[PDB]
């Protein structure tokens, strides 16, 4: 819900994604 | 969760029309979720 408050290695150049409960890829 | 009357929505909109926000817009585009928090009811169409 609020990532910004709570939190204030590698990703592949080619990746798939999935949708969050809050339609996020 | 909450649904609105038109007069309410107009109010809310006229809100973004107010000088405070208007100046925000002049420096930066404004997002403004005026959804009744339905952002949490998933498969809303199914529920309905």
């Amino acid at each position: 819900m609020n990532e910004s408050q709570i939190m204030q290695e590698t990703i592949p150049f080619l990746h798939l994604r999935k949708k969050d409960e809050f339609g996020n890829w | 969760v909450r649904t609105f009357s038109q007069q309410e929505m107009a109010f809310n909109l006229l809100g973004l029309m107010a000088p405070a926000i208007v100046n925000l817009c002049q420096s930066d585009p404004v997002f403004a979720d005026l959804n009744g928090g339905l952002q949490f009811i998933p498969d809303l169409k199914g529920l309905m």
